[PDB]
């Protein structure tokens, strides 16, 4: 439905120009790295990474990380604000550890999605946009991510957990909470975008160098 | 010869800054950047 | 004998993507034993000009989803230097619901996109390559970035680039979650740190690109073919699929079939095999089939009745009133709510429009609420009549073609699935008066 | 549907339902209504003078 | 010499090369109606209802920023042109507010008055509308967020002409707004000039607020004395 998020900013004593936000030693020089790759005089266009280094090392990001990214490259404020507000993936609130994403576009949801949402909502207790309590997980709903013949799927913190059903699901939540890391991919034995069963083709071992190769080369 | 394993498995082991670690080191072997002539467009 | 009419059956021997699936290595040195970065020196010394040629010669049609010819359209970048540098961008994004081989191709076969970007470029004039791929493909995109670390380190990119004398540079910039970043202006807006909201044209890239630069932007899986083409020769790609939809592709069948997949298919081949070789047939049997949408989400959907003798290519697909969009089918069965699915696929339009341009700003979202009732079958049959002029409106009008792909899909359901929303309607005012 | 004198009227919780938009003032064949209005201390938009020149107005 | 010629409603006119479809359409003496392009802000394009038909071409070009080509026939009073322009500003009155009574644009509004001349004359909107929060930019503009159509004339006069990088916009789609996302005052020496240049009531000024409706005012051409320009 609707967003809910607000795009307007209103200063909290978490969240304010004043607090305390700077890089790290190592993201200076990763920030530098990002900032050749650019034309001279076109230092702006590492707005979009620079701003989401900061997220990755803060987790989200406060006003006063625009504020930083927006005086180390040059660029005025609201063009930062701007970026943030558009791209969906910058997290202008908290989030939990674990933030999971399960896609309910239309080739994920005709396979079950809605299982999997419900099963999620009754394995943690909290709803599509909360955070629970221990503020290790949030829930959201997502647009296409691209991994819709492994539908139905769910991206935890840069990983794809896809051919999922309640069952893996609620293991991989048990598995994460309990202090470890579970491997991404199918979960249904497929580990690929492979047929379910027989591998249609791609069977017979791949031509060598210069097998098709054309006269007068 | 093998089809039966899908031997892609190094991004288990990729962590949160292994894109930006990747850039650091790819920026030695790049070539110089061009120029503009301005040091931005409001300058 | 020319002219073949029956395609659709053809042997790993003639597949660009031999990992599609990843079984083999996806690092260099099992791109190199495949066939990959083989005589790259001669490609590259062989000239822009042939190199052109080659792309010509094969009719080679954009695999992004509009199919514009490659070959012209690379050839608008022949001209002479202006003193700006020139630019390749390769669109990675993948957003169209119901499709994934660019992710598959850049995480099982990079070199291939890496070469690729390498003989464009060269083809282009090109002096640099900026890979735009998705946020959400964290991996995908290390594995990319891990991919040009070892072509680098082994000569085959960077200064020189080979024994061939060209220095060319390979940069992959991330996206942040936007789906309009995908068409190719919103994308040279985000490259340049700005919203990905889309320019006017003209000026078209090859004029005013990427940092005011001459541009030009490629879909991955157009740019991945490109060595392969050349090795071989556009008159061998060419002797797949009918006229002017020559070649092979990929497919992504998704929804309601038994083995949801990705496959590398010739061209022109019927719909139904297509689905019942490669991806176990519908579940439910073939007559279980309720409508299939061919490209993913921005093309209409077609009802069982053309399904079963629609042939998929460009023309085909246009001559059933459809189009081929990015080749990703999405099977849906008689068991399924045809008007919901149309529904969550104009909130996904809704909640993907970047909001510049008035006919997709208001009417998306407008078209939005019209659907969300008509799924309840809250309406009258006299706004269906109502909600088609709507599309008609927003069509055509719009500087970004994020409005046809959300007009399109609402058309197709009231051209084919009229009666269906009527009933619908007939059953609320029964039940509540 | 008889014409007579002219009031101004409330909305039931006494608040005056006149905004101000001066479509009597510019409608008015004789120019009969006099307008002006101003924010009130509450910055609503009212009327400071609401005059009907009843010799002018023709009902 | 240079000059191109081209017709309008197929009149011949001679235009210099890069001269845009409104400019060409300007010299015969019609105005295309316009939301979003200003002729002293950079172009836009994104309000689409100066759309206009070019003959033997299927699709209507934006004529703020679209160059006029050699031999083009513009026809800016087509059956295509005038649908265009009903459906444009039908999108543009779905979620504007009824705010006419008490809008200080009123009588000077360029929206009720494309509307008048090029719109429809109904409503066949049946959803509720959207409804946004108000931004304060300072005592000088006042700020009713609901009535903006969009336009992005205030982001360019700021970041063009005024030399200030204070207005953008945040979100994107139906919910993207125009504002400065924080409580910052838009003060400048020439900031009352969006005032001006915003069609609709979303800017207004707010010493004039509620005071008088451009009708009953009288006109008087003269010169100011602030300072030294004249
Ligand atoms: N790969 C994915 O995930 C997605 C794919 N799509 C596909 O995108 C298609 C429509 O996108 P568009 O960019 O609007 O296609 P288009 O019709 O505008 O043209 C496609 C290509 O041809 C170039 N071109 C066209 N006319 C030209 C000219 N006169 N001069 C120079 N260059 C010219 C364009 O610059 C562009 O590169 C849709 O059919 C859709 O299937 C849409 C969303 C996502
Ligand atoms: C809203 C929208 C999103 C798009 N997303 C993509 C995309 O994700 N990947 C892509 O290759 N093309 C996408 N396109 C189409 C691009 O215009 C296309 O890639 C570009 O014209 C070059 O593609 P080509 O190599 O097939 O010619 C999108 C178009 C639109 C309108
Ligand atoms: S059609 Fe939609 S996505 Fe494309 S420019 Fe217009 S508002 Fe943006
Ligand atoms: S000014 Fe006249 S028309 Fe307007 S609200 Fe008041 S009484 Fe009614
Ligand atoms: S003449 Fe009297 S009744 Fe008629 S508009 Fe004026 S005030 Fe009203
Ligand atoms: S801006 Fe114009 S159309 Fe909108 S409420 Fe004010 S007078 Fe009416
Ligand atoms: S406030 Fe006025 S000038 Fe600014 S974007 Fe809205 S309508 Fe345009
Ligand atoms: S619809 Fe779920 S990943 Fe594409
Ligand atoms: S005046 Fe041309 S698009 Fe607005
Ligand atoms: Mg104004």
């Amino acid at each position: 439905g609707a967003g809910g998020a607000l795009f307007v900013h209103r200063d909290t004593p978490e969240n304010n120009p004043d607090t305390p936000f700077d890089f790290t030693p190592e993201n200076y020089k990763r920030i530098e790295a990002i900032v050749k790759n650019y034309p001279e005089g076109h230092k702006a266009a590492a707005v979009l990474p620079v701003l989401d280094l900061a997220q990755r090392q803060n987790g989200w990001l406060p006003i006063s990380a625009m504020n930083k990214v927006a005086e180390i490259l040059q660029v005025p404020p609201m063009r930062v604000y701007e970026v943030a507000t558009f791209y969906t993936m910058y997290n202008r609130k908290p989030v939990g550890k674990y933030h999971i994403q399960v896609c309910t576009t239309t080739p994920c949801m005709l396979r079950n999605s809605d299982s999997i949402l419900e099963a999620i909502q009754k394995k943690l207790g909290i709803k599509v946009g909360e955070t629970t309590p221990d503020k290790l997980f949030t829930l959201i709903e997502v647009e296409c991510l691209g991994a819709c013949v492994n539908a139905p799927m769910v991206q935890i913190n840069d990983n794809y957990y896809e051919d999922l059903t309640p069952k893996d699901i609620e293991e991989i939540i048990d598995e994460l909470k309990a202090g470890k890391i579970p491997k991404p991919g199918p979960r249904s034995g497929r580990f690929s975008c492979e047929p379910a069963g027989g591998l249609t083709s791609l069977t017979e071992p791949p031509k060598g160098p210069g097998f098709g190769v054309q006269a007068g080369l | 010869f093998d089809n039966s394993t899908y031997r892609n498995l190094q991004h288990h082991e990729y962590s949160t800054y292994t894109f930006l670690d990747l850039n650091v080191e790819l920026s030695k072997f790049r070539m110089p950047q061009p120029s503009s002539g301005r040091q931005s467009p409001r300058h | 004998a020319p002219k073949k009419t029956s395609f659709g059956s053809l042997k790993d021997e003639d597949r660009i993507f031999t990992n599609l699936y990843g079984r083999h290595d996806w690092r260099l040195k099992g791109a190199q034993s495949r066939g990959d970065w083989y005589k790259t020196k001669e490609i590259l010394l062989k000239g822009p000009d042939w190199i052109l040629g080659e792309v010509k010669t094969s009719g080679l049609r954009g695999r992004g989803g509009a199919g514009f010819p490659t070959g012209l359209k690379w050839s608008f970048m022949n001209k002479p230097s202006d003193g700006r540098p020139k630019y390749l961008v390769v669109n990675a994004d993948e957003g169209e619901p119901g499709t994934c081989k660019d992710r598959e191709i850049i995480r099982h076969d990079p070199h291939k996109l890496v070469e690729g970007c390498l003989v464009g470029g060269r083809a282009m004039g090109a002096r640099a390559a900026y890979i735009y791929i998705r946020g959400e493909f964290y991996n995908e995109a290390s594995n990319l970035q891990v991919a040009i670390r070892e072509a680098y380190e082994a000569g085959l990119i960077g200064k020189n680039a080979c024994g061939s004398g060209y220095d060319f540079d390979v940069f992959v910039v991330r996206g942040a979650g936007a789906y309009i970043c995908g068409e190719e202006t919103a994308l040279i807006e985000s490259i340049e740190g700005k919203q990905g909201k889309p320019r006017l044209k003209p000026p078209f890239p090859a004029d005013v690109g990427v940092f005011g630069c001459p541009t030009t932007v490629a879909n991955v899986e157009t740019v991945a073919v490109s060595p392969t083409i050349c090795r071989r020769g556009g008159a061998w790609f060419a002797s797949f699929g009918r006229e002017r939809n020559s070649g092979t592709k990929l497919f992504n069948i998704s929804g309601h079939v038994n083995h949801p997949c990705t496959v590398e298919e010739e061209m022109s081949v019927p719909l139904k095999e297509l689905i019942e070789k490669h991806a176990g047939g519908v579940i439910g049997g073939w007559d279980n089939l309720l409508a299939v949408i061919p490209g993913g989400s921005s093309t209409p959907l077609i009802p069982k009745s053309v399904c079963e003798t629609v042939l998929m290519d460009f023309d085909a697909l246009v001559q059933a009133q459809t189009g081929l969009g990015t080749a990703a089918v999405i099977v849906m069965d008689r068991s399924t709510d045809i008007v919901k699915a149309i529904a969550r696929l104009i909130e996904f339009y809704k909640h993907e429009s970047c909001g510049q341009c008035t006919p997709c700003r208001e009417g998306v979202d407008w078209m939005n609420k019209v659907m969300a009732r008509f799924v309840k079958g809250d309406a009258r049959p006299a706004e269906i009549d109502s909600l088609w002029e709507i599309s008609k409106q927003i069509e055509g009008h719009t500087i970004c073609a994020l409005g046809d792909g959300a007009a399109w899909p609402v058309q197709g359901l009231i051209r084919h699935f009229r009666p269906e929303l009527e009933e619908r309607m007939q059953q609320f005012a029964l039940q509540h008066q | 549907r008889f014409r007579g004198e002219h009031a101004l009227r409330r909305y039931p919780s006494g608040e005056e339902r006149c905004i101000a938009c001066k479509l009597c003032e510019a409608v008015c064949p004789a120019q009969a209504i006099t307008i002006e209005a101003e924010p009130r201390a509450d910055g609503s938009r009212r009327t400071t003078r609401y005059d009907i020149d009843m010799t002018k107005c023709i009902y | 010499s240079n000059l191109i010629e081209v017709f309008v409603d197929g009149q011949s006119v001679m235009v210099e090369p890069g001269t845009t479809v409104l400019q060409a359409c300007e010299k015969v003496g019609m105005q295309i109606p316009r939301f979003c392009y200003h002729e002293r802000l950079s172009v836009a394009g994104n309000c689409r209802m100066c759309l206009v038909e070019i003959e033997k071409a299927p699709k209507v070009v934006a004529a703020c920023a679209m160059p006029v080509m050699k031999g083009w026939n513009i026809l800016t009073n087509s059956e295509k042109s005038k649908k265009a322009r009903e459906g444009v500003m039908e999108f543009l009155l779905a979620n504007h507010p009824l705010d006419c009574p008490i809008c200080d644009q009123g009588g000077e509004c360029d929206l009720q008055d494309q509307s008048m001349m090029f719109g429809s004359d109904r409503s066949r909107f049946l959803e509720g509308k959207r409804a946004v929060e108000d931004k304060n930019i300072g005592p000088l503009v006042k700020t009713i967020m609901t009535r903006c159509i969009q336009c992005t004339r205030c982001i360019r006069f700021a970041s063009e002409i005024a030399g200030v990088d204070d207005l953008g916009t945040t979100g994107r789609g139906n919910d993207m707004q125009v504002g400065t996302y924080i409580e910052k005052m838009f003060m400048s020496e020439l900031s009352g000039n969006i005032i001006d240049i915003c069609p609709v009531g979303a800017l207004t000024s707010k010493p004039y607020a509620f005071t008088a409706r451009p009708w009953e005012t009288r006109k008087t051409e003269s010169i100011d004395v602030m300072d030294a320009v004249g």
